[PDB]
RNA sequence: AGUUUAAUGUUUAAAUAUUUAACUAGUGAUGGCACAGUUGUUCUAUAUGUACCUAUAAAAAAUAGUAAAAUUAUUUUAAUUAAAUUAAUAAAUAAUUAUUAAACUAAUUUUAUAUUAAUAUUAUGAAAAAUUUUUUUUUUUUUUAAUUUUUAUAUAUUGAAGUAAUAUGGAAUAUUAAAAAUACAAAUUUAAUUUGUAAUUAAUAAAUAUAUUUUAUUUUAA
RNA sequence: AAUUAUUAUUAUAAAUAUUAUUUUAAAAAUAUAAAAAUAAAUUAUAACAAUCUAAAUAAAUAAUAAAUUAAAAUAAAAAUUUUAAAAAAAAUUAAAAAAUUAAAAUAGGGCAAGUCCUACUCUCCUUUACAAAGAGAACGUUUAUAUGUAAUUGUACUAUAUUUAUUGAAAUAAUAAAAGGGUUGGGUUUUAAAAUCGUUGUAAAGCAGAUUUGUUUAUAUAUUUAAUUU
RNA sequence: UUUUUUUUUUUUUUUUUUUUUUUUUUUUUUUUUU
RNA sequence: UUUUU
């Protein structure tokens, strides 16, 4: 809001809205445009235009977009552009265990995609990237630190980076770039508070003045602007160049269309799902017939209950939650992705920023939040693709769906500083507010 | 400003058709003393093929000669006709709707749905009292709409106004011959000079006012009965020299229960207390048991 | 409501009642084109 | 509106994007930019689009700056100003995208009670319609209209369609710009703005009050009634008038004055035919069947259609004022057919 | 002359009075006796139980934890005035004002500067768009003291046959351009039209048009 | 009945006792009460008459921040305005009117939730219970057991899930509290005993030999007709 | 750890219908607007 | 499923 975010750090300070509208005029090297157009990107999206040269310069940035607006290229592309101008122009030596840039990522299925989208940038020649997740005898899989790594870009979950540090195997000594992805949740107790405690050790090294002055470029990319994200950035980071686009943000996309089903009975939530799963979809490689679809559940106790109920009813349903083993979860993902199995009984793992082909999200329980709803819904329609989200709301989630139903027909920001998830925000509406129970009555009935 | 539907009926036709396009058996409540003034204009071309159950009420005061032809007329067309004295109340008219379908109904495809009945007619000749007698008792003894009979708001107890949409009365249960309402389409108030006479003659539209004084219908019931006899026997019933020469004497001869402030030597009686008498008594079928309409022997 | 166009009264019979509402940057500070008595 | 801004976002059209070059046009007022690039629209046709929102926006940065006509351009942002090219579609683009012999050009000049540079008020003859019903044939006001173009104004526009049988006072606007202004004067008043006179036969209830009926026009000519004290809320609009029985024939007629706060059809006569069931004299459409003229010592020969409806649009308070501070009130004098029954009753016909 | 209502009365003769207004015909009843408050009567009005049904009487504390309201003492001796905001594994301080205390150095006039700790104190409430006038709330008495000028105008002539020219206060010039005015001739479709010349128009180029101090804040002396 | 107060406290007995408290010499409103007209007793009548002074004596009541005012005009403040400012010229006294001043952020429609309401299939602590065990159960009691809603209640390998299944419903027509005046719109308005008690105006201060040099004008219509005269 | 094997989540060697609004036309017409 | 504006 304009008449707000003045009484809030990280803002009241100008938001770089200087559109540059094409890749040439953002000065991205033709060795990177050839690789971009190779991917299929010709025109810069709204977030890209304005924040790619706000990080092509060394300005510490807060990229904030809606959903599927191109943020992953937004921050990553210019950082490869920047790394290339380090190793070649400055000739800053690689060294062994000292990575030029780290990337963070909340979920294991999000880490990996951030690697292949960065792997496709070997046009940024020398840059070699390695991602790492949990495994079996995985502590014996930093062998790829002893081994060839020298990896200028090291994308990993924050917790495993932190252990590589405190046990003296990583050495942020030469950390030139420090990026964070899906920071809305990563910089909070929701994940581990481990994004912080990692800024600082980096923040306390570029102000050490007894090793070379490596001013680490901090880059935060977050679809949601939470109250937590403001202060740990507005109050600690130096000159955060914001890129908020307040007239398209905290809103679900336009071409995405919503459907609200009112369900009175606990066990009736099922037929409404199979009746929804009668859209008969099947693709090459991405007794009953469902389309491309994800089903989001309140809990992994239930995400497998319905999963088996679907499967034993004849669908090719898939299953993805955290308590799965390593082989099954790896497989059960590589079936849904790549054509097979067409429907994915998922929990909130799939809500957190994943890209694929999905085209229909069933909220098997409309979530009690505005993040847990924009994150699920925002997986449906990405970069202009059409898409439908169906909401099986209940009696207990009626209020949130009394308002979601009302904010959509108006296209309003969902309480534009989202809450209830990262900033749990007992202040329903963000200010020194505890809304009144108004009156001017002054009759005060007698007996 | 509580008036009724106001407009020529011949523009309420193409909407009446689509009301018959879904109905099965057409009903009507008429007055046997007015076989074709209490009819909707389309009775001729209204349906011609839906099984009509056309009822003439108050038949005991309508003449019996004209009763035969009007009976066999529709009875030749196939559409039925039933005459009732109304003393034996509509309870027997209801029995008709229990019988006058079992013989003519097409068998229902689904064992218990309805026989959607389209009713028409003037609300003041017997159509209202036929609905609101079966509409009130359905609230207590219950067949459909399936709720606990508590949501009827304050001060209605009946709703023939402002909703009258899908509102319908379930007259019967196992052959559930339900009946519609037909928001009143009759007596348009744009009636004819003469039709208002025959209407207010029968007790229908009993309003006798500046629009229609007694002396205008009384002049009509007297000049209609130019044949003095069995009507002069109502005159002779009150000391009248049998034949009345004209309107002056007969109305003034019957001033025994009439009068106003008149002298002890020259009494100036009141001819309006004699007006209403001669008017309202013919309403009761007391004077003569004779119809008003002409009964076209031709098809029209 | 929105109190616009104040009026600073100087005396009377020497202010002309059109110069009261003058000292406001507008089409006033001119001569009333058609006065009424 | 939120859907109006949607199709605006999802329409290629031709979207004539208009750069704002460094030299000539950066700095100029937008209404100069549109009017010297798009000569097709009249300037008023350009203000409507520029203010309405079916506007020629300007786009510099990531949002659309809808603007007022005086906002000036920016220092070569190549700040495109997008203008609409194929409005026709779901948009529904805005407004602007015989002979009259003498004895008529004179007849239409004795029917003028008031004229200035902004309106013309006439005195309509009871029985001449306004809109044509026999599409080639009937002599109505709209065919007469090129006769009150006094001083060569552009064909005055009719403002409130008086009915056929209604006599009285009409208002034309002499200017399509004045006609927009004279709308707020007619629809759904709160306090009266006009006086209808009439001679209803039959002294109604109390000689002061207000009538609230809820009309419903079922085609053809259903014309329904109070059915809902609140409203049927779907097909019904209410018509409110504050009637005053000025003087009254002792018990058989009255001279009633209606101040029609609303704008409903025959609301004068249908509310008069059910203020008592005493309709207006000669109102064969809604009342009119009591007798032919309701059977009086008036001209009583054909009657069946002789007596014209004694209803007269008497006075209209225009918003244009006068040399003295008073607002102007036309006072269309009664036709002889009401001057007949007024003097036949000896009342002082107030012109 | 016993029975469900209307005016006056308005601290009234009454802490419900006089007249107005709606039906029943004592062989079945004025109190005998009887009932009582987390409940009697109950002709079922959540009406009535001794002039406020929160029944009355007695004893008591949680009962403004509540924009509640009050809170007793002149002549004094230190300052600020809207600032703060992260629910939740290893990241230097909430902020305010307040009470009480603490320390001058790489760091310039030979200038200037309220920093720190401990404790006390967390409710003074914006929704849209647009965007990357001013310093005053508070004075020990005598003087002293620098922010003051009102209004802007324009007519006549002649010829037109319904338009210009001349005079005045922007003026006349000069050329390039056009004269849609226009006037004249000549050619003609008579006349109208064709044609040119000049009034005139516009652009552009050049030379022109009037005067202080003095009434409110910059200090003393006791 | 607070009284020496609106009063025959009447269960009974009764029928020619003059059987012992009511000021004032004026006028209006009001209050009671009153000849005539559009076969009855009625009207309305806000129409004559009739009763209700003053002064003298006696004396209460509510109310009270004070003014230095207060006539009259006229602009200026989130404001609603108590004041202040310019400009005026506003005299005492008694009486009578109530125009203004001293008694609630309301009335009406249109929406949505809530309490009230009914209803149970699933909710919680009911107690009163019933059966069961126990005594060779003529009965008295103490444990173990699910019944009715009885009836009160409440129910919108480091990661990436979890803190809510746990009573369910009804234009529940009226209340309450909110908002509001392509989905969508009907409502328009402001009070019920007033000692006036501040200004106000109206009348007045009782005989003036005498209108009106100049103040100030509730003063108020200019035409609807009829019948003539050219 | 410990560094070896040729890989392995590799082991490993301590809008309306349906089977645009409104302005008080009398079907078809007007006029304003979006 | 499809007619209409
Ligand atoms: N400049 C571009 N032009 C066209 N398509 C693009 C462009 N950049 C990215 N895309 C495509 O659009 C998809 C959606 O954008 P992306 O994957 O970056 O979403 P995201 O930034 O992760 O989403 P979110 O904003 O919700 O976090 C990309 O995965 C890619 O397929």
């Amino acid at each position: 809001s304009p008449a707000r975010t003045a009484q809030s750090p990280l803002l009241a300070k100008p938001v770089k809205t200087k559109v540059v509208d094409n890749f040439a005029d953002m000065l991205v090297t033709p060795a990177l445009q050839e690789a971009l157009a190779d991917m299929g990107v010709s025109t810069p999206s709204p977030i890209q235009q304005t924040a790619i040269e706000a990080v092509l310069q060394r300005k510490n940035t807060v990229i904030a977009a809606p959903h599927g607006e191109g943020k992953t290229l937004a921050y990553l592309l210019p950082l490869y552009q920047n790394m290339e101008k380090d190793r070649d122009v400055y000739k800053i030596p690689l060294r062994e265990r000292r990575p030029r840039m780290i990337l963070l990522a909340p979920t294991k299925e999000l880490v990996e995609q951030l690697q292949t989208v960065c792997a496709r940038l070997d046009a940024a020649t020398g840059l070699t990237s390695v991602c790492f997740t949990s495994r079996k005898r995985s502590k014996y899989h930093l062998s790829r630190m002893l081994k060839n790594t020298m990896a200028d870009v090291l994308v990993m979950d924050p917790k495993l980076i932190l252990r590589l540090l405190r046990t003296r195997r990583l050495f942020i000594e030469d950390l030139r770039y420090f990026a964070v992805d899906e920071a809305d949740a990563m910089m909070s107790s929701l994940h581990d508070h481990d994004a912080v405690q990692l800024l600082m050790k980096v923040q306390k090294r570029n102000q050490f003045k007894y090793l070379w002055p490596v001013q680490t470029q901090y880059v935060f990319v977050t679809a949601y602007m939470t109250r937590k994200l403001e202060y740990i950035v507005g109050r600690k980071i130096s000159d955060p160049v914001t890129c908020m686009f307040r007239q398209l943000m905290h809103r679900p996309q336009a071409r995405l269309r919503h459907r609200f089903y009112a369900i009175r009975r606990e066990p009736e939530k099922f037929t409404v799902l199979m009746h929804l799963l009668r859209k008969n979809g099947h693709v090459p490689l991405p007794f009953a017939e469902g389309r491309r679809t994800i089903i989001f559940f309140r809990n992994i106790d239930a995400t497998t209950a319905v999963f088996h109920q679907l499967r034993s009813a004849g669908f090719a349903v898939s299953l993805l939650h955290a308590s799965l083993p390593y082989k099954v979860r790896k497989e059960m993902y590589a079936d849904f992705a790549s054509g097979r199995t067409n429907i994915l009984c998922a929990t909130d793992v799939a809500a957190r920023g994943l890209d694929l082909h999905v085209d229909m999200v069933i909220n098997f329980d409309v979530p009690t939040n505005a993040l847990a709803y924009l994150s699920r819904s925002g997986r449906t329609a990405r970069m202009g693709r059409e898409g439908q989200v169906l909401n099986l709301y209940n009696k207990h989630q009626g209020v949130i769906v009394s308002a979601i139903k009302a904010f959509l027909k108006d296209n309003l920001p969902m309480e534009g500083l989202t809450n209830r998830k990262a900033d749990m925000m007992q202040p329903r509406y963000a200010e020194w507010r505890t809304h009144k129970i108004n009156a001017l009555a002054r009759s005060y009935v007698s007996l | 400003g509580a008036a009724w539907y106001l407009g020529h009926m011949q523009s309420a036709a193409n909407m009446l058709a689509d009301k018959v396009k879904d109905a099965d058996f057409i009903l009507e409540i008429r007055d046997a003393r007015l076989p074709f003034t209490t009819e909707n204009p389309n009775i001729r071309k209204l349906t011609a093929g839906k099984p009509r159950l056309i009822i003439f009420n108050k038949a005991e005061l309508s003449n019996e000669d004209s009763n035969r032809a009007i009976q066999e007329y529709y009875e030749r067309n196939g559409a039925f006709a039933l005459f009732t004295s109304a003393r034996r109340c509509w309870r027997d008219v209801v029995e008709a709707v229990q019988r006058f379908t079992t013989h003519i109904l097409p068998p229902l495809p689904y064992k218990t749905v309805a026989h959607v009945g389209l009713v028409v007619g003037m609300p003041n000749v017997g159509k209202s009292t036929l609905i609101n007698s079966l509409r009130l008792a359905h609230e207590y003894q219950f067949h459909r709409e399936d709720f606990r009979r508590s949501r009827s708001p304050e001060t209605v107890s009946i709703t023939p106004g402002t909703t009258r949409g899908m509102k319908l009365v379930p007259l019967s249960k196992d052959p559930p011959v339900v009946l519609y309402d037909t928001p009143g389409l009759t007596l348009p108030g744009c009636f004819t000079k003469e039709s208002g006479l025959k209407l207010a003659a029968c007790g229908i539209i009993p309003t006798n006012d500046v629009s229609l004084p007694q002396g205008m219908v009384a002049r009509y019931i007297y000049d209609i009965l130019v044949a003095s006899g069995s009507s002069e026997h109502m005159a002779e019933c009150l000391h009248l020299p049998r034949v009345p020469i004209s309107f002056d004497d007969c109305v003034a001869m019957i001033c025994e229960r009439s009068g106003t402030s008149g002298q002890t030597e020259m009494g100036n009686l009141d001819p309006v207390r004699a007006h209403r008498f001669f008017v309202h008594d013919f309403i009761m079928g007391n004077l003569g048991k004779i119809t008003l309409d002409v009964l076209p022997r031709r098809l029209l | 409501a929105a109190a616009a166009a104040a009026a600073a009264a100087a005396a009377a019979a020497a202010a002309a009642a059109a110069a009261a509402a003058a000292a406001a940057a507008a089409a006033a500070a001119a001569a009333a084109a058609a006065a009424a008595a | 509106l939120s859907l109006q801004a949607r199709e605006e976002l999802s329409r290629k059209s031709n979207e004539l994007q208009y750069h704002v070059v460094t030299q000539d046009w950066f700095g100029q007022r937008v209404d100069d930019f549109v009017t010297q690039h798009h000569p097709e629209w009249d300037y008023e046709t350009v203000k409507r689009l520029v203010q309405q929102g079916h506007i020629y926006r300007y786009r510099k940065n990531g949002k659309k700056r809808y603007t007022r006509l005086t906002d000036r351009l920016e220092f070569d942002e190549l700040v495109v100003v997008p203008t609409a090219s194929f409005w026709e579609r779901q948009l529904a683009p805005p407004s602007g995208v015989f002979h009259l012999s003498a004895k008529t050009r004179e007849m239409a000049q004795e029917m003028v009670l008031f004229k200035n540079e902004h309106v013309i008020v006439i005195n309509k003859p009871s029985g001449v319609p306004i809109m044509p019903t026999h599409d080639p044939l009937a002599m109505n006001i709209t065919d007469l209209l090129p006769a009150w173009r006094y001083t060569n104004t552009q064909t005055p526009v009719i403002c409130h369609n008086l009915d056929t049988e209604t006599s009285g006072c009409v208002v034309l606007a002499r200017s399509a710009n004045t006609h927009r202004m004279l709308g707020r004067m007619f629809v759904k008043r709160v306090v009266p703005n006009s006086v209808y006179w009439g001679f209803a036969v039959g002294k109604p209830p109390v000689n002061f009050g207000r009538i609230r009926m809820h009309f419903e026009v079922q085609k053809g000519q259903g014309g329904d009634v109070i059915v809902a004290r609140p409203t049927p809320t779907a097909d019904s609009k209410v018509g409110i008038a504050e009637f005053v029985v000025n003087a009254s024939a002792l018990e058989f007629g009255s001279f009633i004055s209606f101040y029609p706060l609303t704008t409903r059809r025959h609301q004068e006569r249908i509310m008069a035919a059910h203020a008592l069931r005493a309709p207006l004299l000669g109102d064969a459409k809604y009342g009119g069947e009591s007798a032919f003229p309701h059977s009086l010592s008036l001209f009583w020969d054909p009657a069946r259609k002789d007596v014209p409806l004694h209803l007269h649009h008497r006075k209209i308070q225009l918003p244009y004022k006068n040399g003295a501070g008073e607002f102007v009130c036309v006072t269309a004098p009664l036709p002889p057919h009401m001057e007949k029954t007024f003097k036949r009753l000896g009342w002082p016909v107030d012109a």
